[PDB]
C-alpha cells in the first residue's frame, strides 16, 4: 500500500498520509473504512478551510458539536452524518444577560400578580356578603350565563383555519395560566380542559362516526367508547383532586395528662426479623410518654426470634395458633388484647418517625367524630420501575402522585381511605364497625368505607413520616397492584359506594374514581390495537380528514397533559402513567372482566403487541406509495400512532429487566454530619454520602492516613448530643471509605436508628430534590427507555424472533446514528 | 334553525367565541372557588 | 478579528421581515427585493464594538420604517403634507369612519399570532438563516 | 517547517474575482479568461518574504485597478488626458448632474450584498479554490 | 551505497518538459522524441557527487538550450550565419516585434500558469513519474 502512495505522493506528504492512515487503523478501523475516510478528509481539506481560526475552534470542539461522529474512527457514510449535523447546526440556534434578566423579571411579575391581587382583595375584603335570596339568584343566573357561553364554545362548527386559531388561543390561555401559583389557577385549568374535552367528544359523537360500512362502524364505536371512558375517568379525577385540603397538624395540649394511649400493631406473616428490627427500634424512639404507648409485634410464623426480640427491646409480643383472614384476622386478634384508646397499624417495613404520634393526634382531640388519619408512604429503596431502568431518585414512585396529591384532595370530600398501614384509628368507632374488614383482600378501603357510612369523618396529613422498603421485583409490584384491583372489585361486587345512605355524593364519586383505574385495562388494549384497523384491515374508524383529527384530538391531549402537569407537578412525570398502565393492563383486566360477567409469563403480551405493531408499520410503509395521494395523511397519522404504541411497549419491556442485587441493606443516600476520631486527640470531619441497615459511607476530605486494619471511633451527633458506636473500616478504595455495622444490643440499635433512619427531616429535602416534571426531558428519556427494552428483548427472546428483533434494533441504531444531536 | 342562525353568526367567529369562553371559564372558576372555600372551612373547623 | 463573532443574527428584525413576507403574500405589497436584501445585509453586517452595533440598530430603525412605508400601497408624503390641514379641518365623524375603515381586525389577529409564533420559533430555531434564504430566493426569482 | 504558509490563497482578491464574475454574468464586462487566470497565478504564486508579499500586493494594487478599469468598457485614459481641457471648458454643474445620473445603485447594492456574502462564506466555503475553478472552466470554454 | 537516495526525480527539468508539452500542443515546436528522450536519459543518470551534479547542471543548461532551440521551426544556424551582417545593423525593435508576432503572449501566459501549477503540484504529487510516463508515451507514439 505504501509503494503506490510513494509512487503517487512526495515523501513528505506521503509520510503525512501514511501517519494519518495508521492513526485511523490503530482505532480498529478497517482498510476500506480508513481508505474512504482518507479520501473524505482530503476532499474536505480541499473545500473547507480547516486552517481558518473558526475551523480550528470547530475541530477543537469536534466532540460536543458532533457527538455521534468519532473523529478517530472513520466509518462508511460519514459525509451523510456530517451534512445532516451541519445543516442542523445552521438551522439550530446557539448581551444575553440583559435579556435573561428581563425575562426573569417578567416571570416574577407574572407569578406575583396573583399575590398582589390577593393582598388587594384581602385588605379590601368587604364574595358572599349580600342578602341570601339575592345572592342565590345572582349565583344561579351567573352560572347559567357561564354555562351557556361554554355550550356555545363547545358545539360551534369550525373550518380548518378557525379550528387551528381557536386551538392556538386556548393553548396560550393554558400556558399563561399554568405559570400561576395558587389553587384558583387549578380550577381555571380544570374548567378550561373540561370545555375543550367536551368540544372534542361532541365533535367525535356528532361529525366523525362512519355510517357507510357495517365493518367500520362497530370498530368506531369501540374506539369512541374507549375515549368516552377515558374522558369520564379524567373528569372524575379532576373532581377528586380539585382542591387539596392541605390539612395542618394540630398542636397537642401542653399538659401530658389528657393525652391518650396509642397501641401500635406491627403484623408479620413471613417477613424476616431483619426488616422489623428497624421499625421496632424507631418505634421505641416515638416522642410519646412511655406509660401511654404500646408497641406490639404479631407473628404468624410462630417464630421465637420475635419473642426474644420483643422481650429484650421492651415491647410486647403476641402470637396466634390459628391463622384465619390473614392480616385482618391477625390485627383483630391483636385488638382483642389492646387496652388502649387508639390503634395505629404500622407495616412490617415502614419505619415510624419520632414526631409521628404528636404531628397527627391533635385532630383526634379537636374533631370529636374523627375515626381515621392516614399518613403518606415514602419508599427509600428503588421500586421495580427505578432499579431496572436506572431511575433512582430521578423519577418518583408510582404512589408518589397518589400519596402527595390525590388523598389530600380526597380529604376535602372526606374519602381518604385507609392505605394498608401507617394510620391512626380511634378505637371507639373501630369497636362499632367490628374491626378490620375480613371479607375481601383489600381490608383497608372496606374498613374506611364502613367507617364513613356511619358518619364518622376521616383525615389525612401530607408530611412523609414513614419510610419503607419498596417492591423488590416487578412481579411482586404487579401482585400488589393486582391485589388492590381485585380488592376494590370485590368491594364493588359486595358493597356499591354509589348506592347507599348517609354518604355525600362526593364520597361515592371518590370511591368509584378510585375504582376506575382498575378497569382501565380494556381501554388501554383498545387504544394499542386501534391503528390495526386501517393499516391491517381497511376501516375508517374516524370518518374525518387527517387535519381535523389532528385539530380536535390534539387539544384534548395537550390540555389534559398541561393541566395534570400543573396540578400533579412534582409527583408524576408525564407519559410514565401510560407506561405503568400498560404494564398493568394485561393482568388486572382478566379478573375484572370475569367479575363483570425474557419471561414466559410476565412479558408475553408485550411480545404479542410488538409483533402486531411491527406488522402494522410494515403494511403502512406499503400503503404510503401504493395509496392514492389523497389517502396519504391518514397513513401518516396512523403510523405516528403506531410509533407511539411502539415506544409504550418498548418501555413496558424495559421495566422487566430484573438487575443484579447483592446489597443486603438498601442504601438511603442522604447527607448527614459525622466525625471520626483516632487515638491522637485530633478530630477529622467527613462527608457522609449514604447509610444502610448494617453499614455507612463516608468520603474523607483529604484522606489523611488510615488503613484496612486500623480502629477508628465514629462519632454521630444529633441535636446537641454526641453518640459513640464501634465501627470497622470495610472498604478503602481512595476517597470512598467502607464501613460495616456489627450486630448490637437493644439500646445501641435504638440510638443508631434514631441517628440515621428515623429523622423527620430527610424526606423533605428529598422531595426538594425531585426533578421538575418536564415533557421534553421525558421525550428522549422515554425514547431511550423503549430502545433499551427493545434491545433487551432482542437479547432474551426466542431465536426465530431473536433474529427479527436483532435486525430491527440494528436498523434503529443505524438510523439514530444519522439523527442530529444538540 | 335558530341554532344554525347563531352558528352562522359565529361560524367564521372563533376569536370572539374563544374570548367569551375565557370569560365563562373565569366566572366558573370563581364560583367553584367560592363553593370550595366555603366547604373547606365548613370541613376543617 | 480571528473569527468575527459579530454575526449575531437579525434578532428582532426577524419579525420585521416576516411581517413584510406576510403582507406580500396577502397581496397588499409592492415588494422591493433589492432594497430588502440590502437592508438585511445592513442589519447583518459585522461590527466590532457593541456601541457601533447599537448605533447601527438605531439608525436602521427609521430607514426600516421608511422602507416598509415605501413597500406598501399607501400614498406618499406629498399627499400627506398637502392634506394634513384638510384632515385637521375635517369633522370628527369622518375621521372616525376613516379610522374604522382603515383597521382590519383580521390583519391585527394575523400579525399578533405571527408575533407569538416568532417568539416561540426564535426560542427554538434560528430565524435569520430562513429570512435571508427567502430574501435570496425572491431576488433570484425576480431578476431571472 | 511551515512552508505551506507561503501558499495562502487570494483572500482579499476573492472579492475582486467574485465581483468580476458577477459583472460578466450580467453582461456588463468584456472578459479575458487567460489574463484573469494569469493574474490568479500571480496571486497564488508565493514570494520568499512576508515583506516581499506585501510588496507584491502593493505592486498588484495598480495592476488590479488597471485590469478592472480596462476590463470595463470605459474609454482609454489617454483620451481623458487629451480632452481634459475640453472637459474643463464645459460647465461643471452639467458634469456633476451627469455623474450623479450615471451611477447605478442596483449594481452598488448587489456589490455590497456580495461583499457581505463573501465575508460570511469565507468559513464554510474556500473562495480561492472556487474562484480558480470557475476561472479554469471559463478558460477551457474560451479555448475549445 | 545508498544510490536510491539520489532518485529525487527529474526536478528542475520538469518545467522544461512541461513547457515542451505545452508548445507541442500549440504546435510551435518540432519535437525530437529521440533527441529529447536522450536528454531525459542523460538527466536520468544518478551520480552521488554533488560537485559532479553541479557540473552536470553546467553541461545540461547548454544542452537544454540547444535542444529547445533545435526543436523549434525557427531558421537554422546557416541562415543566421549568412545574414548576421545584415540583421545586426537593424534595430532591435523590429527583432522584438517579429518575436512577439511569431510567439504570442498566449504562450507566455500558459507558461506562467503552468509554472504555478507545477510548483504547487510538486508539493503534493510526484511530478517526475508522470512526466517520464508521458515522455515515454510520446516516444512510443512517434515510433508507430
Ligand atoms: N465491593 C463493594 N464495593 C462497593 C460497596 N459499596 C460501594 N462500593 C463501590 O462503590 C461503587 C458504588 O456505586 P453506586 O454509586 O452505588 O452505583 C452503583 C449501583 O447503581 C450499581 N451497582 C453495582 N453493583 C451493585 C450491587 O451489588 N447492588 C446494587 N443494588 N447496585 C449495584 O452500579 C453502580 C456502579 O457500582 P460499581 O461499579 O460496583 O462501583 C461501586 C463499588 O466499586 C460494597 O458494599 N462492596
Ligand atoms: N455504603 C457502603 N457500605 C459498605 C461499603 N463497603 C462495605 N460496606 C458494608 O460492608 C458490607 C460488606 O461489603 P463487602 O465486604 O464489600 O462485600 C460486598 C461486596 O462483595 C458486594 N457488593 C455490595 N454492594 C456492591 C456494590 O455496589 N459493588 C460491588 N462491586 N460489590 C458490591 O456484596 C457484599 C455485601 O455488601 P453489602 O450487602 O452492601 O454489605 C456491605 C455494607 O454494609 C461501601 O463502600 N459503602
Amino acid at each position: 500500500m505504501s509503494i503506490l502512495t510513494r509512487w503517487l505522493l512526495i515523501p513528505p506528504v506521503n509520510a503525512r498520509l501514511i501517519g494519518r492512515y495508521r492513526d485511523y487503523r490503530r482505532h480498529g478501523a478497517s482498510a476500506f473504512s480508513a481508505t474512504l475516510g482518507c479520501f473524505w478528509m482530503i476532499l474536505a481539506w480541499i473545500f473547507i478551510p480547516l486552517e481558518h481560526p473558526r475551523w480550528q475552534r470547530i475541530r477543537a470542539e469536534h466532540k460536543n458539536l458532533y457527538p455521534h461522529i468519532n473523529a478517530s474512527r472513520p466509518r462508511p457514510l460519514d459525509p451523510v452524518r456530517y451534512l445532516i449535523q451541519t445543516c442542523w447546526l445552521l438551522i439550530g440556534a446557539s448581551a444575553f444577560s440583559g435579556l435573561q434578566n428581563i425575562r426573569g423579571r417578567y416571570h416574577q411579575w407574572m407569578n406575583e400578580l396573583p399575590e398582589r391581587v390577593s393582598h388587594k382583595t384581602q385588605h379590601l375584603d368587604e364574595l358572599g356578603h349580600l342578602s341570601a335570596g339575592a345572592r342565590r339568584l345572582i349565583l344561579g343566573i351567573i352560572v347559567t350565563f357561564s354555562l351557556i357561553l361554554a355550550l356555545i364554545c363547545v358545539t360551534q362548527p369550525f373550518n380548518p383555519l378557525a379550528q387551528f386559531i381557536f386551538l392556538m388561543l386556548l393553548w396560550g390561555v393554558a400556558l399563561i395560566v399554568r405559570r400561576m401559583p395558587g389553587r384558583f389557577s387549578a380550577l381555571m385549568l380544570i374548567v378550561l380542559s373540561l370545555t375543550v374535552s367536551c368540544r372534542y367528544i361532541w365533535w367525535r359523537y356528532t361529525s366523525t362516526l362512519n355510517w357507510d360500512d357495517p365493518v367500520s362502524l362497530v370498530c368506531g364505536l369501540i374506539l369512541l367508547f374507549a375515549e368516552t371512558y377515558a374522558w369520564i375517568v379524567l373528569v372524575l379525577g379532576y373532581f377528586q383532586v380539585v382542591w387539596p385540603l392541605n390539612r395542618q397538624p394540630v398542636p397537642l395540649p401542653k399538659d401530658m395528662s389528657l393525652w391518650p394511649s396509642v397501641d401500635i400493631f406491627v403484623p408479620t406473616y413471613n417477613e424476616d426479623l431483619n426488616v422489623v428490627k428497624n421499625t421496632i427500634y424507631a418505634s421505641l424512639g416515638i416522642d410519646w410518654p412511655k406509660d401511654k404507648l404500646n408497641i406490639w409485634i404479631l407473628d404468624d410464623g410462630g417464630r421465637e426470634e420475635f419473642r426474644q426480640f420483643a422481650q429484650n427491646v421492651g415491647v410486647k409480643y403476641i402470637a396466634r395458633t390459628t391463622h384465619e383472614h390473614a392480616k385482618a384476622g391477625n390485627i383483630n386478634n391483636a385488638l382483642k388484647y389492646a387496652k388502649g384508646e387508639f390503634v395505629s397499624i404500622f407495616d412490617c417495613d415502614h419505619v415510624p418517625t419520632r414526631s409521628f404520634l404528636q404531628m397527627t393526634m391533635g385532630w383526634f382531640l379537636k374533631e370529636k367524630q374523627l375515626a381515621m388519619m392516614q399518613t403518606p408512604h415514602h419508599f427509600f429503596s428503588p421500586d421495580p420501575f427505578e432499579r431496572n431502568l436506572g431511575r433512582f431518585r430521578k423519577t418518583p414512585n408510582e404512589g408518589t402522585l397518589f400519596y402527595g396529591l390525590v388523598q389530600d384532595g380526597n380529604d376535602m370530600w372526606d374519602a381518604t381511605f385507609f392505605c394498608g398501614s401507617c394510620a391512626v384509628i380511634r378505637r371507639k368507632p373501630l369497636d362499632e364497625i367490628g374491626g378490620i374488614a375480613v371479607e375481601t383482600v383489600t381490608e383497608d378501603a372496606h374498613t374506611s368505607l364502613r367507617l364513613h357510612r356511619r358518619g364518622y369523618t376521616s383525615a389525612y396529613m401530607r408530611i412523609p413520616q414513614a419510610a419503607g422498603l419498596a417492591t423488590e421485583s416487578l412481579s411482586a409490584h404487579i401482585g400488589q397492584r393486582i391485589r388492590w384491583a381485585r380488592g376494590m372489585v370485590q368491594i364493588f361486587r359486595l358493597d356499591n359506594p354509589l348506592t347507599g345512605k348517609g354518604l355525600k355524593f362526593a364520597q361515592r364519586l371518590c370511591y368509584v374514581n378510585a375504582m376506575f383505574h382498575f378497569l382501565s385495562g380494556i381501554p388501554r388494549l383498545i387504544f394499542l390495537t386501534a391503528p390495526l384497523a386501517f393499516l391491517l384491515l381497511h376501516a375508517y374508524i374516524i370518518y374525518a380528514p387527517a387535519l381535523m383529527i389532528a385539530l380536535f384530538v390534539l387539544p384534548h391531549m395537550i390540555h389534559a397533559s398541561l393541566t395534570n402537569s400543573k396540578i400533579q407537578g412534582k409527583y408524576r412525570h408525564s407519559f410514565w402513567s401510560e407506561i405503568y398502565e400498560t404494564v398493568l393492563a394485561w393482568y388486572i383486566a382478566p379478573p375484572t372482566l370475569v367479575a363483570l360477567i425474557v419471561d414466559w409469563v410476565i412479558s408475553r403480551p408485550y411480545i404479542f403487541l410488538v409483533l402486531l405493531n411491527l406488522v402494522g408499520v410494515a403494511v403502512g410503509i406499503w400503503r404510503y406509495f401504493y395509496g392514492p395521494p389523497t389517502e396519504m395523511l391518514t397513513v401518516v397519522v396512523s403510523m405516528v400512532w403506531v410509533f407511539y404504541n411502539l415506544i409504550v411497549l418498548g418501555g413496558a419491556v424495559a421495566v422487566s429487566v430484573e438487575s443484579k442485587q447483592v446489597r443486603r441493606s438498601h442504601r438511603v443516600e442522604m447527607t448527614m454530619p459525622a466525625a471520626i476520631a483516632r487515638e491522637d486527640g485530633h478530630l477529622f470531619s467527613c462527608t457522609v454520602q449514604d447509610f444502610s441497615d448494617g453499614g455507612l459511607g463516608i468520603k474523607i476530605n483529604g484522606q489523611a492516613q488510615i488503613l484496612e486494619g486500623q480502629k477508628v471511633n465514629l462519632l454521630l451527633k444529633r441535636g446537641q448530643q454526641e453518640y459513640v458506636f464501634p465501627t470497622q473500616v470495610a472498604r478503602v478504595m481512595g476517597n470512598e471509605v467502607g464501613l460495616k455495622l456489627m450486630p448490637l444490643t437493644t439500646q445501641q440499635h435504638i440510638d443508631f436508628v434514631q441517628c440515621t433512619f428515623a429523622r423527620a427531616d430527610t424526606w423533605a429535602l428529598w422531595q426538594d430534590s425531585y426533578p421538575e416534571d418536564k415533557p421534553l426531558e421525558s421525550l428522549l428519556d422515554i425514547l431511550k427507555l423503549g430502545f433499551r427494552g427493545y434491545r433487551h428483548l432482542a437479547e432474551f427472546a426466542p431465536s426465530s424472533v431473536k433474529g427479527i428483533f436483532r435486525v430491527l434494533t440494528s436498523l434503529v441504531s443505524w438510523v439514530v446514528s444519522f439523527i442530529p444531536r444538540r | 334553525p335558530w341554532f344554525e342562525r347563531l352558528w352562522y353568526a359565529l361560524a367564521n367567529h372563533p376569536i370572539l367565541l374563544a374570548v367569551l369562553a375565557a370569560i365563562s371559564v373565569i366566572l366558573l372558576a370563581w364560583v367553584l372557588w367560592r363553593l370550595l372555600r366555603i366547604i373547606s372551612r365548613r370541613r376543617l373547623n | 478579528s480571528s473569527l468575527w463573532q459579530y454575526w449575531r443574527g437579525l434578532s428582532g428584525w426577524n419579525f420585521y421581515f416576516l411581517v413584510k413576507f406576510g403582507l406580500l403574500w396577502a397581496g397588499y405589497l409592492n415588494f422591493h427585493p433589492l432594497l430588502n436584501l440590502v437592508f438585511a445585509a445592513f442589519l447583518l453586517m459585522p461590527l466590532p464594538r457593541y456601541s457601533l452595533h447599537r448605533l447601527r440598530h438605531w439608525i436602521a430603525l427609521p430607514i426600516g420604517f421608511a422602507l416598509f412605508w415605501h413597500d406598501t400601497w399607501l400614498p406618499g408624503p406629498e399627499s400627506i403634507m398637502s392634506q394634513g390641514s384638510q384632515v385637521a379641518g375635517f369633522s370628527t365623524d369622518y375621521l372616525i369612519d376613516l379610522v374604522t375603515r382603515f383597521i382590519n381586525w383580521q390583519m391585527i389577529g394575523a400579525i399578533f399570532v405571527l408575533l407569538v409564533a416568532w417568539l416561540f420559533l426564535s426560542q427554538w430555531i434560528r430565524i435569520t438563516v430562513f429570512v435571508v434564504a427567502i430574501l435570496l430566493w425572491l431576488n433570484v426569482l425576480t431578476l431571472a
